[PDB]
């Protein structure tokens, strides 16, 4: 019921492990739908082969900017943006899979993926799945990420797509 | 159109260009006559909610119908809503998708959620339901298209019974009313206003004879 | 109607646009010939109840006569009604319950218990009977006709 | 005298007499209460005059007889 | 009605030929004036809904008056139903049930379930329930019959005091308008739209102008 | 008037010379519009007795309506002093003495008095009582000042609907009545007296009639 | 209104007279005007529902206008009730009662308690909602006091467009059907109702040209 995807990820290249994530789509269903989509890469566009362009050691981990590759772009399965769908779920602790927007109801492909506990972001970002898979592959990637969010070496979404 | 595949998986089929065809030479040439309510019912048999859309679109003219049809489906979406509101209670073990006024619609609904809707297990009937509401739809527009009240049906001095049976049961089937009224109106309405002459044939044979008998009685 | 699969189970099969259409056609064009009986039973053949009252239904004029067909079948479920008692109460499962004359003509029933109907074992057949009261029916009205 | 249905109001003759003829015709006519239901709502308002038939229609199709009166009133 | 037996059970009796004979006539006689209403509730005194059901039935003529009070009689029931939920099921024995809207109205019970909720303990003014029902419905006749408004009063030039403070007070009568409103009509209105001359007298009288003192300085 | 310092003691402070002259201006520009009592209960906000004589004291001219004004005042005080028993003996430090009518008025008292009244535990505020009184008073003098009354209220054939309405609504402001009369007044007289055209026009628009869609019906 | 101290907390202080003097002069002298809005939000920022039904019965002349606002102020009153249903059992000990309906307009509830309301923990902005629905009664009758339609614009041949289009934006803003329709408006209306030789300049510079160079186009 709930759909599945994976990232294989990549560090400048070398393989690091898989991040696989369960997408609350029976209470987020849109918002899961396009992460889902951006996953297996069926509309022609998607996430393989982006990077994470923001690491924050203890807050969170952000990628999904396949149009500008820095956090100025990136695009929906339905236009550009699109609607805050709902906030039944909070981001209560690390694995938590959330979306970056840039202020209410301008989702498009970014997400982040939370390292913490992180109940300020409460109300402001969608959450629509959590980690299932692969947490410390999460956690080891903080290394590459600096306060500012600047990470010092390339890391990449090498493969993604659907498992169930 | 999901249809059951071999073997015992119901996959989606899109709709035949035929069917469309079909359905717009039907509306061309039959305008809108009561009978067209069972060949849209039978040209759509199990169709996804995207499907009747498209169907609906197609047509070619009568806009004002279209729009009363949009109009009616609203408004049973919003009824809908009402009659079927979220209220609070313990959340089920299993989850199944459900389906909201606007996405019985199929506006907001991707393929991809109706689909599930139809194919899993218990099913949603959002089909049937969005095809009840476009017959709804469809008898108000047929009522509409009445030219004449069945009030009025009166027979000519030498319209034969024949025509004047026939055109008196066509614009009744185009009135909407209970079937006990239709029952106390063709006994009361039908004999009524015949011609004369074979009024007294009529009034001869019985209040309470049959189609039938009259029929065959002033035959000729 | 109700194809039968090829070493399979019987999968029900909703009437083509194709069948309706000749259907129409005929009774447009060639009125009510002797013939149309055997074209209407050509045409339908192992059809639930509700395939025999939309192939009805989509008869467009001649209202009279569509109105005797009806009296005719509310006639034979009246006659089928009375000699034959219903059963009532609770029901073994497994097992569907007594057709009624107003349920074997399909007014006051879904596609469903057609369905068990037609696949009871022994099957009770549905079609059968009500395709016999819709030819009666089509006899009374091309002697009418004459 | 007559069938309900021949009831239809004259050119001037004004609604409260053609009202109280009708109701009492459909009185002295034998027909079941749900007939009578939709009897009169079919055939008051479409058998009056068309300036208070017009007048009628604005009020409603499902408008009481209180304020079907008081419309056309004077 | 249900006359009370000297020293003893109170016995139910039919309604008397004079009665109805005399609340026919007064119909027929005085059309629909606002005494009818008194008379009425004078005639009907301790009746059953079954007694005042065939004093509303004996009425010739003045159907859509009479459809009217059938209405407003439906209307309370509908409210009365709507306002008190209906119990059902095993009924204790030596208890009656809910009466029911339609029970009260008389339209679907009988006199035997009628004397029973007349004489239960405590009692339930069924009957003192239908005639304000019918009552309100007289009112609504009566306000209908008024000829003319009270807004819309005006002395004659030659036309007397006496006469015009006559129609004023059965135009005020009829008036729908509440009590407490209807006071301040009586105090303005009357000398305010009277002729010149016995409105400056009045003028020069002043406040506390009772309708004896008006009419004795009206006078010639 | 007395002021709540923030986070201590109500300290009484003078009434400022910009209340005065605002009110000198008003009573002086605007005469007695239904208006000046609402600016007059404004600008006298927790005031004692002693800031509303100087206020009343301070009008010049209208010397008629000051007087009547007075009376009424004195009457309040008399039914105040009726209706109430005043004690008198030795009185129990820390607890002042009962107010009379004529002191509750503040014509036999000094500040300190009226501070200690309103200044006790529980709270018994003069102030309130004799604004009330005054306000009384100031609705007597302006619905003496009233040049029409409500009731002989036309609209001229060329005078369009919002003048009307404006003059309507501005002497139901200056009216009297209680507000039972007044909504009735206001529901009935307003349609009862407007131009024959716009007349009809509000009669096609028929019950329920509301102010805005009145005046929409009635453009051009 | 409320004003905050030096420690930060905030306590009722008596409204300034020179913000009534200002309100009344500005509602008279510029009458009704899309720029009364924007002045009264201003005027009155965190005034208490008691100052807010001052500076509105204030308010001398165009009582329709008013009364039009007090209907709005009505009808919202109620919606807020139907909206929220008080919940039923015990309360918890932190937390107290709210206001109703008709209480957030200050019409059935004293000053104390509107500063309790809106200095509480959680504060409830009872003068922010009440203000919001006065907003929205201004604008209704800045609506009503528009002079013409938006489609009924077209320049004479001796206009400038300066005037033209001043008088467009002007009914425009005082339309207020929606936003993106204006902005549809503002595209179609504003090309199409120019006079035919500075149509044509404007029409030179197609679909694409801004309002500086539409103006400066027919400019000298």
């Amino acid at each position: 019921v709930n759909p599945t995807v994976f990232f294989d990820i990549a560090v400048d290249g070398e393989p690091l492990g898989r991040v696989s994530f369960e997408l609350f789509a029976d209470k987020v269903p849109k918002t899961a739908e396009n992460f889902r989509a951006l996953s297996t890469g069926e509309k022609g566009f998607g996430y393989k082969g982006s990077c994470f362009h923001r690491i924050i050691p203890g807050f969170m981990c952000q990628g999904g900017d396949f149009t500008r590759h820095n956090g100025t772009g990136g695009k929906s399965i339905y236009g550009e943006k699109f609607e805050d769908e709902n906030f039944i779920l909070k981001h209560t602790g690390p694995g938590i899979l959330s979306m970056a927007n840039a202020g209410p109801n301008t989702n498009g492909s970014q997400f982040f993926i939370c390292t913490a506990k992180t109940e300020w972001l409460d109300g402001k970002h969608v959450v629509f799945g959590k980690v299932k898979e692969g947490m410390n592959i999460v956690e080891a990637m903080e290394r590459f990420g600096s306060r500012n969010g600047k990470t010092s070496k390339k890391i990449t979404i090498a493969d993604c797509g659907q498992l169930e | 159109p999901i249809v059951q595949n071999i073997q015992g998986q119901m996959v989606h089929q899109a709709i035949s260009p035929r069917t469309l065809n079909a359905w717009v030479k039907v509306v061309e040439e039959k305008a809108f006559s009561p009978e067209v309510i069972p060949m849209f019912s039978a040209l759509s048999e199990g169709a996804t909610p995207q499907d009747l859309n498209t169907m609906l679109n197609t047509v070619g003219g009568h806009q004002a119908a279209m729009q009363m049809l949009k109009e009616t489906i609203n408004e049973e979406a919003a009824e809908w809503d009402r009659v079927h509101p979220v209220h609070a209670g313990p959340i089920a073990p299993g989850q199944m998708r459900e389906p909201r006024g606007s996405d019985i619609a199929g506006t907001t609904s991707t393929l991809q959620e109706q689909i599930g809707w139809m194919t899993n297990n218990p099913p949603i009937p959002v089909g049937e339901i969005y095809k009840r509401w476009i017959i709804l739809g469809l008898n108000k527009i047929v009522r509409m298209y009445s030219p004449t009240s069945i009030l009025d049906i009166r027979q000519g001095p030498k319209e034969p019974f024949r025509d004047y049976v026939d055109r008196f049961y066509k614009t009744l089937r185009a009135e909407q009313a209970s079937q006990e009224v239709k029952n106390w109106m063709t006994e009361t309405l039908l004999v009524q206003n015949a011609n004369p002459d074979c009024k007294t044939i009529l009034k001869a044979l019985g209040p309470a004879a049959t189609l039938e008998e009259m029929m065959t009685a002033c035959q000729g």
